[PDB]
Order: C-alpha cells, then sequence, then structure tokens
C-alpha cells in the first residue's frame, strides 16, 4: 500500500511566504486523513463542502496542497467569500469552496530575536486577484498620475513588505502556518481513494 | 487618481513602517529601563535617533497633501497629526539657541543645591533635603528659610533664561498660524468639524472660568477650617481673618495640602483604615495583588490580561544584581505586548496603583485596533482620568470585606467617613485653585497682557485673590517664582490636572448610576455590574478617532466639562463644615502681610 504524502508537507523544515505560495498535486496514491489530527493544537480546522468524519468514504480524483505562513489576525481571511488584504491581493478561494483550511501556531519556529525578514506578503496591487491566482510581480506601483519609470518616491511604493516576527508579538501578531486542501472530482476516473 | 486615494496608500505605507520602528524604539527603552549599562543606554540612543529620523522625513511628504481636499474626517486627523512642523518652522540659530535655553533650565532645576549660612559644609539639594524640612518640621524659621533660600538661590538664576524662552516661543507659535504660544497649547481640545460636536480653543477659558465659579465656597470653607487649626500650631503667626502664609502648606508650592492632616484632622483617637497588617497576615505576594486586580477587572465585563503580560513584566525589585529605576509605569510597545514595570511592595498604597497601572493597561488594550496616530485618549485628560476611578472603588470597605482583607465584623461609622473625605479634599480639592492660577498666568503672560516688568508683581495679587496664600516676605523683579516649579522650568502643559480632576468624579457619578447604587457617592462599587462595563467599553475603544465631546456623552449624557459632580462626592463634608465655621469667619482680606 502507498500511503498519499501528507507528512513532507504539514512537517516541511521551512514554508513559503503568502505572495508565492506552493502548490502539491496529491494524485494516484490512498490518502490517511488520521494522520492529519496529530499536532494538536490547532487554531482552526474549519472544513466546507465535506464533513471530516465521513472524509474517509468519498474518494476523488486530484488533491491540491498550498502552504504559506501568515499572521494570527489575518486567518479568518482565508474563508471562502471574505474581503481583506491578503485575501484580495495575495491569496483568494472561490466563493462555491470546498475542502478544508488548517492553522496551527508557529511562534517557536519562525520567530526569532531580531526579527524574521524572510516572510514577505504584498500591499499594493492594482486590481483585485481571481481565485487560485499566483502573482510574483515586483514592478514599482504607480498611485499618481506621473510615470514612476523604475524608481521610488512620491506616488511610486514597492509593493512588498516584510513581516517582523519576533518572540514577544501577541497571539494576533504571532506567525501561524496555513495548509488549504481543495477536492476536485471530475468524469476522469478517480483516482486517490481511502481505505 | 484624486488626492483623497493618494492620502489613504500613503496612510498605509506609513502604518506599517511605524509600528516596526517605533516597536524597535519601545523594547529598547524597556531594556534600558530594567537594566543599567553602557550598552543599554547606547542602543536605547541609537533607536530613538532612527525614529526620530523617520518621523521628520516622513512629515515633509506629507505636505504635499492639501487639507481642504479631503473630505474623510479619519484621514484628515492622520495628516494633520504629521503635517505639524514644530520648531522647524525656526531659522537653524533660533532653534539651537531655544534648545540650548531648555537644557540650560533643565541642568539647572536638577542640580540646585542651597547652603545653610555660615557652614559651606552642609548644604541640601531638592530631594531628598528641602522636602523633608516643609513636608514634616513645626519650626517657622526652618520653613522659610528654605522657602527663601530655594528662591534666592536657584530662582534668580532663571528669569533672564525665562524672558528669551518666550520671545522665542511666541515666534515659533506665530510661524504656525497661531496667536501666541498659550494658543498652542489649547489646541488640544480643537474640534472642528462634526456639526454640535464642535469646540474652540478659546472656549476653554471660559468654560474653566464658569467651573472654577462655583468650587469657590467648598474651597473657601476647607481655607476656613485650616486657617482655624493652623493658629493653634503656630499661635502668633496666622490672622484670624487674613490668608495663609505661602510657607506653611506642607510643599515647596503649595501644589498639595496632604502633609497638614496631622494638623487637621477632625477625630484623632479614631484610626484611618490600613489593610497592610491583614495582608502579610495572610502571606500575600504581589502575584496575589495583581491577580486580585485582575479579578476586580473580569467581573466589570474587561478581558483578561495577555498571557505575554504574566511572563514579560518586572513585579519584583530585581535586588543587587540589576540597578532599575523603581516608578510605576503601564507600557504599550506595540503588536500586542503590554507590559508593567513596577516594584510592588506589600502595603495598600501599592496595592491601589496596581489597579491605577491596570486600568492604564485596559485603555491601551482596549483602542488597539485603531491606526497609529490615533492610538491615544480622546484628549490629554481622559487617561488618567480611566486610571484614577478604578483606584476610587479598590479602597471602599465594601470592597475591602467582601475580598476578605477586612474583617466581616466591622462596622462603618459617621465619624471615619469624615475622616476619609478630608484627607480627599486635601488632595483633590486643595490644588484646584493653584492650577487655575498658574495656567491662568502663563497665558497672561504670553499673550502680552502682563508687561515684562510687573511678572511677580502680578503673580503675587493673583495668589491673594484665586488661591489666598500670601508671601511670607516681599519679592521684586528680580525673582522668577513661577520657574522654581518642575512644569514650568521644563516646557509641559498643568491644565490636564484641572480637566482630568473634573472628569473622573462625571465618570464616577454615570457608573454609579448604572450600578444600581443607591446611598452617598464615595461608597460606591462598580463590582460585579456587567452594565457599567460595556458603557465604559463604549469609550475606551473608540481612541482619537472621534472629538472628546461624543466620547464623554457616550459615558455621562453630556457634551460638556461639569462640576456638580465632584460636589455631590463631598456634600458630608460641606455640611460638616457649614456647621463647624458657624463661629469663624469665612473668607479672607487682600491687605494683611506678615511683613506689615
Ligand atoms: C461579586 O460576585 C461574586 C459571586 O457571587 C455570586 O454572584 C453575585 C452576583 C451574587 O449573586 C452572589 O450572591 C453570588 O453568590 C461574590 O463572591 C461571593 O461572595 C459571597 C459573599 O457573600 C461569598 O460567600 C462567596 O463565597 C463568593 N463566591 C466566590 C468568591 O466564588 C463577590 O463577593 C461579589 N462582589 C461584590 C458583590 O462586591
Ligand atoms: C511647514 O513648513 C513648510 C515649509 O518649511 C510650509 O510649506 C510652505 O508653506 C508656504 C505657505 O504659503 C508655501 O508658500 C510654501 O511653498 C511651502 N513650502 C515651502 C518649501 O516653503 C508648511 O506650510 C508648514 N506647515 C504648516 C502647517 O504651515
Ligand atoms: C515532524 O518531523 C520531525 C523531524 O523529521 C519528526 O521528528 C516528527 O516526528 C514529525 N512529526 C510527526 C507528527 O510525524
Ligand atoms: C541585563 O540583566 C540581566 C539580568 O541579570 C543580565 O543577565 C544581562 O547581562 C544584563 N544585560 C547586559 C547587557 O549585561
Ligand atoms: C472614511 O474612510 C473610511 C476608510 O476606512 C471609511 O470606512 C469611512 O466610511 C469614511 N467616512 C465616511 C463618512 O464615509
Ligand atoms: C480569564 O482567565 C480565567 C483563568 O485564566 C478564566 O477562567 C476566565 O474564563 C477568563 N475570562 C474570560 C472572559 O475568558
Ligand atoms: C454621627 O452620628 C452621631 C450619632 O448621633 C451624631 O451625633 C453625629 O452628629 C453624626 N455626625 C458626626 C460628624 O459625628
Ligand atoms: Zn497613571
Amino acid at each position: 500500500t502507498n500511503l498519499c504524502p501528507f507528512d513532507e508537507v504539514f512537517n516541511a523544515t521551512r514554508f513559503a511566504s503568502v505572495y508565492a505560495w506552493n502548490r502539491k498535486r496529491i494524485s494516484n496514491c490512498v490518502a490517511d486523513y488520521s494522520v492529519l489530527y496529530n499536532f494538536a493544537p490547532f487554531f482552526a480546522f474549519k472544513c466546507y463542502g465535506v464533513s471530516p468524519t465521513k472524509l474517509n468514504d468519498l474518494c476523488f480524483t486530484n488533491v491540491y496542497a498550498d502552504s504559506f505562513v501568515i499572521r494570527g489576525n489575518e486567518v479568518s481571511q482565508i474563508a471562502p467569500g471574505q474581503t481583506g488584504n491578503i485575501a484580495d491581493y495575495n491569496y483568494k478561494l472561490p466563493d462555491d469552496f470546498t475542502g478544508c483550511v488548517i492553522a496551527w501556531n508557529s511562534n517557536k519556529l519562525d520567530s526569532k530575536v531580531g526579527g524574521n525578514y524572510n516572510y514577505q506578503y504584498r500591499l499594493f496591487r492594482k486590481s483585485n486577484l481571481k481565485p487560485f491566482e499566483r502573482d510574483i510581480s515586483t514592478e514599482i506601483y504607480q498611485a499618481g498620475n506621473k510615470p514612476c519609470n523604475g524608481v521610488a518616491g512620491f506616488n511610486c511604493y514597492f509593493p512588498l513588505r516584510s513581516y517582523g516576527f519576533r518572540p514577544t508579538y501577541g497571539v494576533g501578531h504571532q506567525p501561524y502556518r496555513v495548509v488549504v486542501l481543495s477536492f476536485e472530482l471530475l468524469h476522469a476516473p478517480a483516482t486517490v481513494c481511502g481505505p | 487618481s484624486t488626492i483623497e486615494e493618494q492620502a489613504k496608500t500613503f496612510l498605509d505605507k506609513f502604518n506599517h513602517e511605524a509600528e516596526d520602528l517605533f516597536y524597535q524604539s519601545s523594547l529598547a527603552s524597556w531594556n534600558y529601563n530594567t537594566n543599567i549599562t553602557e550598552e543599554n543606554v547606547q542602543n536605547m540612543n541609537n533607536a530613538g535617533d532612527k525614529w526620530s529620523a523617520f518621523l521628520k522625513e516622513q512629515s515633509t511628504l506629507a505636505q504635499m497633501y492639501p487639507l481642504q481636499e479631503i473630505q474623510n474626517l479619519t484621514v484628515k486627523l492622520q495628516l494633520q497629526a504629521l503635517q505639524q512642523n514644530g520648531s522647524s518652522v525656526l531659522s537653524e540659530d533660533k532653534s539651537k539657541r531655544l534648545n540650548t535655553i531648555l537644557n540650560t533650565m533643565s541642568t539647572i532645576y536638577s542640580t540646585g543645591k542651597v547652603c545653610n549660612p555660615d557652614n559651606p559644609q552642609e548644604c541640601l539639594l531638592l530631594e531628598p533635603g528641602l522636602n523633608e524640612i516643609m513636608a514634616n518640621s513645626l519650626d517657622y524659621n526652618e520653613r522659610l528659610w528654605a522657602w527663601e533660600s530655594w528662591r534666592s538661590e536657584v530662582g534668580k538664576q532663571l528669569r533672564p533664561l525665562y524672558e528669551e524662552y518666550v520671545v522665542l516661543k511666541n515666534e515659533m507659535a506665530r510661524a504656525n498660524h497661531y496667536e501666541d504660544y498659550g494658543d498652542y497649547w489649547r489646541g488640544d481640545y480643537e474640534v472642528n468639524g462634526v456639526d454640535g460636536y464642535d469646540y474652540s480653543r478659546g472656549q476653554l477659558i471660559e468654560d474653566v472660568e464658569h467651573t472654577f465659579e462655583e468650587i469657590k465656597p467648598l474651597y473657601e470653607h476647607l481655607h476656613a477650617y485650616v486657617r482655624a487649626k493652623l493658629m493653634n500650631a503656630y499661635p502668633s503667626y496666622i490672622s484670624p481673618i487674613g490668608c495663609l502664609p505661602a510657607h506653611l502648606l506642607g510643599d515647596m508650592w503649595g501644589r498639595f495640602w496632604t502633609n497638614l492632616y496631622s494638623l487637621t484632622v477632625p477625630f484623632g483617637q479614631k484610626p484611618n483604615i490600613d489593610v497592610t497588617d491583614a495582608m502579610v497576615d495572610q502571606a500575600w505576594d504581589a502575584q496575589r495583588i495583581f491577580k486580585e486586580a485582575e479579578k476586580f477587572f473580569v467581573s466589570v465585563g474587561l478581558p483578561n490580561m495577555t498571557q505575554g503580560f504574566w511572563e514579560n513584566s518586572m513585579l519584583t525589585d530585581p535586588g543587587n544584581v540589576q540597578k532599575a529605576v523603581c516608578h510605576p509605569t503601564a507600557w504599550d510597545l506595540g503588536k500586542g505586548d503590554f507590559r508593567i514595570l513596577m516594584c510592588t511592595k506589600v502595603t495598600m498604597d501599592d496595592f491601589l496603583t496596581a489597579h491605577h497601572e491596570m486600568g492604564h493597561i485596559q485603555y491601551d488594550m482596549a483602542y488597539a485596533a485603531q491606526p497609529f496616530l490615533l492610538r491615544n485618549g480622546a484628549n490629554e485628560g481622559f487617561h488618567e482620568a480611566v486610571g484614577e476611578i478604578m483606584s476610587l472603588s479598590a479602597a471602599t470597605p465594601k470592597h475591602l470585606k467582601s475580598i476578605g482583607l477586612l474583617s466581616p465584623d466591622f462596622q462603618e461609622d459617621n465619624e471615619t467617613e469624615i475622616n476619609f473625605l478630608l484627607k480627599q479634599a486635601l488632595t483633590i480639592v486643595g490644588t484646584l485653585p493653584f492650577t487655575y492660577m498658574l495656567e491662568k498666568w502663563r497665558w497672561m503672560v504670553f499673550k502680552g497682557e502682563i508687561p515684562k516688568d510687573q511678572w511677580m508683581k502680578k503673580w503675587w495679587e493673583m495668589k491673594r485673590e484665586i488661591v489666598g496664600v500670601v508671601e511670607p516676605v516681599p519679592h521684586d523683579e528680580t525673582y522668577c517664582d513661577p520657574a522654581s516649579l518642575f512644569h514650568v522650568s521644563n516646557d509641559y502643559s498643568f491644565i490636564r490636572y484641572y480637566t482630568r480632576t473634573l472628569y473622573q468624579f462625571q465618570f464616577q457619578e454615570a457608573l454609579c448610576q448604572a450600578a444600581k447604587h443607591e446611598g452617598p457617592l464615595h461608597k460606591c462599587d462598580i463590582s460585579n455590574s456587567t452594565e457599567a462595563g460595556q458603557k465604559l467599553f463604549n469609550m475606551l475603544r473608540l481612541g482619537k478617532s472621534e472629538p472628546w465631546t461624543l466620547a464623554l456623552e457616550n459615558v455621562v449624557g453630556a457634551k460638556n466639562m461639569n462640576v456638580r459632580p465632584l460636589l455631590n462626592y463631598f456634600e458630608p463634608l460641606f455640611t460638616w463644615l457649614k456647621d463647624q465655621n458657624k463661629n469663624s469667619f469665612v473668607g479672607w482680606s487682600t491687605d494683611w502681610s506678615p511683613y506689615a
């Protein structure tokens, strides 16, 4: 039997910034969802379109796992039909979403004395973001009428900013790791099935 | 892209760059105030320089979005708070001279030393020393010696500095489209915009005068009582129809009359309520005090304290290992970090100060959601008025019996109530005339009503007319008496104490009405009243986002500063004093002088 690789997704050494979030296509393997119940402190285990109990005996074609690191106050922005800075410029979920959202605290790993400046998030974008879209552009944001011409100054800002994680911040400003599961079923034959 | 959108984007960038820089400055300052090391001071100074540079650079950028173009009443408040120039409007030479003058006044106040006659090997500083002589000594010539010395050496060394300080602080204000430096100070109370809730900078003088015209009877009766009780300690120095000499008020300047309780106690056989020995015999520590305060706050509906509060806060004196600054402070480092620095001791005083500081911290926790530039109190007097009322409810005998620190068979006699009320009045009521006098004098000096050669004359004419205190020896134009006070030599506002005193009793009366308390107002406790906690939280969460006229209405029901609640707090004392002063003279004459 070949178990699905949910181990290397949840328990990775390093994660990715929100604006460039990883995606793994978990396919053609049997998936045991009892492994996910490890890591007992879960700040959120909200599930949409399914129920956690019966998730085993209902099997699909492709499963996508998306991972990134946000702050605590923004965990509520990874529900369908929400509005905010992260949900509009960084990661957007469709209104008809099916799947689960998992978030757990990672203060002891992602916060250092002096600051962890390797996690970044987008602050300025021209228009909103269509569902499941990834933008890694770093062009200068033009907020005025005078062309920027690839520099920064009056009404010409740098789109990406950096978190300042420290081991002394509050619960709302401490790092959190989020993994989002998307279940796709289609007329193409179903492959990923449980026990 | 209109101007408003550009302003919103600029504010969004500023709000992210300011939080980080301010957090690094605040953490450096905390580390300096906990330890003491040459390295920690250097780190503090570097972080402070970085923060000051960031603010200096950003104000120039904000002066490119015209103020009239924006109609949001929230972006305008934040941009206005960035657009102040300060002392940058002046030329470089004048700015350097002003900074030098301020530094010189501070360093001449800080290390002022007076020497007794014909004995150079014995000289005293301000603290300790002269503060102990005028707080515990019953000799007359000993107090007058210190009072004259302090204004002879230190007082006379500041007037030439003070004149140029005034003339230079008027130029900065006039370059900022004000009338004088006095109007600049009155800008903390200005509300422009929202209809009905408007307050002008000139209305504050009228409001203060109207409120002070009502406190005069109670102050007169207190003054007559203290005068009657002071003739028995200095038999042949105080006139029964005159004014109190300025050096017999328990302090160098007469700001507080607390140290007169020994001489003016109504009933000396019955002692006050002290729970210091009860706490020790129950084996209490600092942690117990702070958990009791937290339990008090949760009953009214306010939230708990953060898990970081119990880990990153100092609540005990470290000892000989570390050198710390033992001053009770409440810190809001930003980004969810809340701490308290306090060298807690087992004493009722620390028991009350814990409630006070926790009230500060709760107010800080309330407005964490607002933008950075709107994370302060409604005005300069709301914060510690909110902090103070929590200590009033923690000292009432009803609260102490509930927590068990006081015996359950103790009965409240009506003779200790007068003691408590008089002790409170000697600190709260005896300082309002002094505050009003000093602020009026400073306002008139800046405007130009008092000429340069009639400063001390009008200063001592106002004291014989408002406060009721006369000078012991004559003073002329070579003296600078007001500069002898800390808040005058150092550029500080002073009306905040007056406003706070009037606000706290309004808040207390509103909460006691909401808590369905029947009886005298000074026995009030807002414990176990969830309604009285929602009402306060309806004001604590706003910050500066809304005018202070509206925030007051969310608690008290009125939209202006009022004095009747203060008088309802002192009704029994007022009646007792009216009964006690039936065979004495109430009032004073502005002709008698000790040197006459
Ligand atoms: C605040 O309330 C607590 C809880 O008491 C209960 O709730 C009150 C609203 C009221 O309905 C009480 O009758 C309830 O029992 C009080 O704590 C109790 O105080 C009584 C005093 O008679 C004591 O016998 C109990 O052991 C206490 N229970 C505890 C400590 O868990 C508290 O005294 C109230 N404080 C006030 C009124 O100031
Ligand atoms: C703060 O100072 C700056 C200049 O140091 C002021 O900006 C000037 O305002 C005058 C007023 O008419 C203009 O003529 C100038 O063009 C402005 N710029 C400069 C570089 O001088 C600014 O107004 C001051 N702030 C306030 C609130 O008055
Ligand atoms: C997570 O990875 C670490 C390191 O490989 C391992 O020790 C730990 O057991 C893993 N956790 C789980 C739940 O497998
Ligand atoms: C600050 O105080 C702690 C407590 O003893 C000490 O360990 C530390 O060395 C001090 N800081 C410095 C820079 O010495
Ligand atoms: C002012 O701008 C803020 C933007 O956060 C908006 O929420 C608010 O409604 C605006 N005020 C008015 C009166 O529209
Ligand atoms: C505050 O903390 C105590 C113990 O930590 C807990 O019992 C109580 O429910 C908390 N209050 C709230 C409002 O969560
Ligand atoms: C207190 O109560 C006694 C009891 O009769 C009464 O005589 C007295 O006037 C009251 N007031 C004071 C201040 O003692
Ligand atoms: Zn305080």
